[PDB]
């Protein structure tokens, strides 16, 4: 029972950190996905900015 | 009564499987009537109908024991025709049955009181059709058996097919 | 700052001008001005948590945005609308998203089209309860992910497809999906680990196959005695395959009871295991 | 004495139990960290280049006011 | 079944030693991967602070433009226990590498949508005064 | 909306203007049009599952873009084309990528260059089975990673290099690669654990040396005794070194069978261990 | 003749699954012809055909044992082609078979007359093909066994597959 109970909870305590790992790692997954929808939506307008900035180039330059 | 085409199916529940009755639809036949399945010129089998809200119109379901006996397959085309028994020469009064254990897995042979068997036999297989050499399953004390009609006697003339009633003794 | 007031102003300005109000040039700044209005309303609606009033508001702003010449930010608005209706009490969440994907898709934006596509199939299942269409979307979406060489998402989706396919009697189509998602998983030693469960699932799935469709797929597996991760996949399978080839609904029901000691049985496995349990009993008294 | 050898047993199994389940979380983790990895690859990519296109846009605006 | 329980439970601890060993190696990838992810983001912010500036200038330019059985058994378990030292070397670092980044990602998403808006306005004010 | 139509208009416009068509200015503003045309077509092509056509279309939009002076958006398109051909039925999936790197490299974007460089050497191996060019790429790519202090990816690639190098009989060059990747892995306590296998490989790799190059490499290794990790490295090696220095291919083949328990031997190991199992027997019957 | 694509299926009845014959339809082949099943450039087998009114055209049915031997799959694509034996040097004259209770669950110490076996074996497996190492089930007195061909000799040269005839000795 000595080494038994010793090694018993030794892992029951490692079972906690993963509970935190699996979560903290999944919360990121959703946040990054959120940036993927904005970062791209941004450059999407950049395609307009480039053309728009060019049209201003043929009017004042 | 002229005969219609049907399709062999698979027994709905298990309760209708231990009743040894051809389960049909309520839109075709009614519970209590008898019919004669025809598979060929020299192969006529009689069963007892028992409707159920699961059977599809235009098809009759049979249990495993029945299929292995009448030689019916799941998906074959057969011809069914109403059949009326003559309670003057088809009334079973003494029907012998070879009783053995269907499954050789469970092995318990306490003193099975035959008297109690014939009591529950008629209490579940009453007003039904039985033929000589017919195979079926018997449920006695949560136990499955393998009955086999050897000879049927009317109320002595020997009949190939009869109708078990309330006052029908079984050996 | 009143939503009703804004919605009214927005309507008052959202109209192709002509005659005296037009002058010479139309005015996309008008239709867009109205967009900003409705958006401003949908916001306060979401504030007071009226959602049903926010969602339908965004729709308006979104629709108008299209009448402008800005498909991008518009589609994003459709998303805001979908997110509203989703977390709302009415429906429409499905329509908004379809109206969003038609845009991301025709725009040349499949990454994002699939990002909302999976959400869609997730709704048509967890809400509308219409798996027959959900699977269709989980698939087309996995195809888009498979195009962006994004193995990951593609597999997540495939897993959804097969996962619910087995629950819809589609056992064969399931093993097929498991075979593909299994072949395109070994290539990367990053999935070697989970690559077991796939073989276990596939071998468990049975299209009423009256043979060793699994006993052939169990040996195909590369198990290793020393490999202990493997002891949680086929080792059991073999024992189940014998219990089926002998119509013994006791050795199977016992082996599952024992296996539930070394490796817990999730809801999925349980359901399918009982399905096989029935194929056995059913072949006994059938 | 069985009462002592049996006690040890129940303690080891209940130990083996909590174990395998924890290990399960380790696996799913590596499975999650992966999916996220491939998703970030597309994020950075679209962002990185997004800066390249804008870098060209701003360079033009600056030369459009001189 | 003494020997049948002191060995089966032990046979698992053995199939357990590698388990945490297998998960440890699998965890190492999370270490090298979350380390690579942290790097590939340092440049993202760089490109995020790069756009922030250019836009501010562009916008302004447009205004200016509009106007021994147990002995080993223990050793096998000890290895499983020692692995926690490696399991610690992971959850910690990256666990914190998570906060720093996320708090940074939000700052990236905002400015990302910020520049987007200023582009729509600049375009609108630019169209009215085009060629 | 017809791709076949767009491909035609694009062609009719992609041509250095002159005469009246040129008017006063022109060039980039015209070639760009055809570019987005082919891109627009390539999209619907990828929509109709015609991939092949989509890829060739992107190739067109790409090449033309180069004909405009915008290597950036171009190379990205070449990548899109590669993504098409890859998940398609034709080839050139290798050409597009090369055409992409020639751009990312000369442009200065080595980071992303190596990002696609590894994808390249990965396809040239899993597909074309051209280990010769594959190693060359895995290598040069790792050199780029090493330039961006990206020790991590750099070693990943080196591991590929040496790994497949030991298969091409390049045993010596392999151990050397393992030595380099080993000296550049101890600086990072985030790799000490894995650093073992490196020494195990380098010690297993034999360039037909009959000496104790391995007995010297195993000694160079730094191990104590109660090492939970080190148990999976040299401990076995020594036992293998003794089974060789005594031409006893019975203790070696037994040790590989036992060690195969505490640590499952992956493909690589199996192949090399067999190349070591042969040398002994060949030293016996000689 | 030159080979046609088919689809593996399951043995119709149980009586045919005891003859080790590739049950087929009467709309494709007949009872007595021989064929060679192909599944891979390194997997060639030879079976005997036995038609049955329960076989769908364009598919060959195999029993469990056969599938455990040839490693076939009900649903996959397999190529079947007619095969004619050279009775000049392929006919079996002396074939040894390793018999053992198929199901080690019904094992008994009862005596089994071999003479009665070698008689029924040739009376049910005559004019058929057998290969060295082939696995099949022998139905003797409703008792299932596991036959394992060890060696085959013609009427002395050794051959992998042979054609059992009427005057074929079986040990």
């Amino acid at each position: 029972n000595r080494r038994l109970q010793q090694t018993q909870a030794q892992v029951d305590e490692v079972v906690d950190i993963m509970r935190v790992n699996v979560d903290k790692v999944l919360e990121r997954d959703q946040k990054l996905s959120e940036l993927d929808d904005r970062a791209d939506a941004l450059q999407a307008g950049a395609s307009q900015f480039e053309t728009s900035a060019a049209k201003l180039k043929r009017k004042y330059w | 009564m002229a005969g219609r085409s049907m399709q062999a199916a698979r027994c709905p529940t298990d309760e209708l499987s231990l009743s040894n009755c051809a389960v049909v639809s309520e839109k075709d036949y009614q519970s209590g009537q008898h019919v004669i399945v025809r598979t060929s010129p020299n192969h006529k089998y009689i069963f007892t109908l028992r409707t159920h809200p699961s059977v599809v119109p235009g098809s009759v379901a049979f249990s495993l024991p029945q299929r292995k006996w009448a030689g019916l397959s799941i998906g074959q085309e057969i011809e069914v025709a109403l059949y009326s028994f003559d309670k003057a020469k088809q009334c079973i009064g003494t029907m012998t049955i070879e009783i053995d254990f269907l499954q050789k897995k469970n092995i318990d042979s306490n003193p099975y009181d035959t008297d109690k068997m014939a009591a529950e036999f008629i209490q579940q297989f009453n007003n039904q059709a039985f033929s000589v050499g017919q195979q079926l399953v018997f449920s006695f004390n949560d136990k499955l058996f393998g009955l086999l009609v050897k000879d049927i006697e009317a109320m002595r003339q020997k009949i190939e097919v009869g109708l078990v009633v309330g006052n029908s003794q079984v050996a | 700052a009143e939503a009703m007031a804004l919605l009214a102003e927005a309507e008052r300005k959202v109209k192709n001008s002509q005659s005296f109000f037009s002058g010479l040039f139309g005015g996309s700044s008008k239709i867009e001005e109205a967009c900003e209005i409705y958006a401003r309303a949908a916001n306060m609606f979401k504030m007071a948590k009226n959602w049903s009033a926010a969602g339908n508001a965004f729709c308006q702003a979104a629709q108008l945005h299209l009448q402008l010449q800005s498909k991008h930010d518009a589609a994003t608005c459709f998303v805001d609308a979908g997110n509203a209706f989703k977390k709302a009490d009415p429906q429409e969440a499905i329509n908004c998203l379809m109206r969003a994907i038609e845009i991301y898709t025709d725009m040349g934006r499949f990454t994002i089209a699939a990002k909302h596509h999976i959400s869609i199939a997730e709704i048509y299942e967890t809400e509308l309860v219409d798996v027959e269409k959900a699977i269709a979307h989980y698939e087309q979406s996995a195809d888009y992910y498979k195009g962006e060489e994004s193995n990951s998402s593609a597999n997540k989706c495939l897993l959804k497809v097969a996962g619910y396919a087995a629950q819809l009697e589609q056992y064969q189509k399931a093993i097929d999906i498991y075979e593909q998602v299994g072949t395109s998983a070994m290539d990367s030693p990053l999935l070697k680990y989970s690559a077991k469960d796939y073989f276990f699932k596939a071998a468990l799935c049975h299209f009423c196959i009256d043979m060793l469709n699994a006993k052939l797929a169990v040996q195909k597996y590369e198990e290793l005695f020393p490999a202990f991760s493997d002891s949680r996949e086929c080792k059991l399978m073999k024992k189940l395959l014998e219990a089926h080839e002998e119509q013994n609904v006791d050795s199977y029901t016992e082996s599952v009871k024992e296996y539930d000691s070394i490796s817990r049985l999730d809801q999925w496995l349980t359901t399918m295991l009982l399905r096989i349990k029935k194929t056995i009993q059913g072949d006994e008294e059938d | 004495a069985l009462s002592e050898i049996e006690t040890r047993h129940s303690e080891i199994i209940k130990l083996e139990n909590s174990i395998r389940e924890l290990h399960d979380m380790f696996m799913d983790m590596a499975m999650l960290v992966e999916s996220q990895g491939e998703m970030i690859d597309r994020i950075e990519y679209n962002v990185e280049h997004a800066v390249d296109y804008v870098e060209r846009a701003v360079s033009d605006t600056k030369k459009a006011v001189k | 079944r003494a020997d049948q329980l002191a060995d089966e439970s032990l046979e698992s601890t053995r199939r357990m030693l590698q388990l945490v060993e297998e998960s440890k190696d699998a965890g190492i990838r999370t270490l090298v991967m979350l380390d690579e992810q942290g790097e590939q983001l340092d440049r993202v912010e760089e490109g995020m602070n790069h756009i922030n500036q250019d836009m501010k200038e562009a916008e302004k330019n447009l205004k200016d433009l509009g106007k021994a059985r147990e002995n080993e058994m223990d050793e096998n378990l000890e290895q499983v226990s020692g692995i926690i030292g490696n399991l610690r070397h992971m959850a910690l670092d990256m666990g914190n590498e998570i906060d720093t980044q996320n708090r940074q990602i939000d700052r990236i998403m905002e400015k990302a949508d910020s520049n987007k808006t200023r582009i729509d306005e600049a375009n609108q004010r630019a169209t009215k005064m085009l060629g």
